[PDB]
């Protein structure tokens, strides 16, 4: 969906600035968890 | 508003399945631009509704066991 | 600004079933990065 | 579908970075929006490997620190 913009570390530092610090950690203590989800997912 | 504004709000929120309700009641008429706050207290209710426990702030460990 | 998007968990899942897994770990690494950026900038 | 693998073999070629901008920059423009996505993640990797004069295969986690 939106997440073309994560993938891009330029524009993803400056709209991190806009963010808090405290969500952010959320947003990527979110993130982790929904990658680990998928390495079990393809696996093998 | 705030992210604890809205949890605050969600916090009187009970049985998960009240939650559900009010948090897709939410999304049809929030601010797009504030709603985005909301989803943060959202999960955050949700994260301490599935586990009935009220976090400050949620621990990396819950976060897997969000349906 | 619309990063803040992303810090939903179950839309986070969904824009992720689109992704494959070894770009989800590139931008999971990019944002790791940019939260120890403020880790050190910001707390300390 | 298109691999990030792909669009860095082209990128490969792009040099002095003002030609990346360049070729960045042509390519968002036309450019299939999902796939750039993809296409991205090269632009970051050879941008990564070009700020350095090195070139990875993977781009380690400490690099990214330098880009501006």
């Amino acid at each position: 969906e939106a997440l073309k913009i994560l993938n891009n570390i330029r524009t993803l530092r400056a709209q991190a600035r806009e963010c808090t610090l405290e969500t952010l950690e959320e947003m990527l203590e979110k993130l982790e968890v929904v990658v680990n989800e998928r390495r079990e997912e393809e696996s093998a | 508003l705030t992210k604890t504004d809205y949890l605050m709000r969600l916090r009187r929120c009970q049985t998960i399945d009240t939650l559900e309700r009010v948090i897709e009641k939410n999304k049809y008429e929030l601010s797009d631009n504030e709603l985005a706050v909301f989803y943060s207290a959202a999960d955050h209710r949700l994260a301490e509704l599935t586990m009935n426990k009220l976090y400050d702030k949620i621990p990396s460990s819950v976060w897997k066991f969000i349906r």
